[PDB]
RNA sequence: ACACCCAGCCGCAA
């Protein structure tokens, strides 16, 4: 564990197992939500 | 009522109200043999 | 070879 790697820099992104998605009978856990948001606000600032 | 004696002591007997209970046992009973399983901890789900 | 997604809220049992 190193000072520089102390600042989060590249953000790992959990498989779907974390965040399994299930149809009704696609819906989208919370924490995919908040990823889809932080990529899009990514490629907003790049 | 089996052997036909007479109780030594003697009973309080009498009416009085009872009620029963929305609690039945057909309801509350349950039993669980790798049945389905969470989606998501991959363990027994939640519920009878 | 089964079919039903999850969060919240509430009541209630020992």
């Amino acid at each position: 564990a190193r000072p520089e790697w102390m600042i989060v820099t590249v953000l790992p992104v959990p498989p779907l197992s974390v965040r399994p998605a299930v149809v009704m009978q696609r819906n989208q856990d919370d924490l995919t939500h908040k990823l889809a948001d932080i990529v899009k606000i990514n490629n907003q600032l790049r | 009522g089996f052997t036909g004696r007479k109780i030594t002591s003697q009973i309080f007997i009498g009416p009085t109200y009872y009620q029963r209970l929305k609690h039945m046992v057909d309801d509350k009973i349950h039993s669980r043999a790798r049945g389905p399983i969470q989606i998501l901890n991959r363990q027994p789900m939640e519920g009878r």
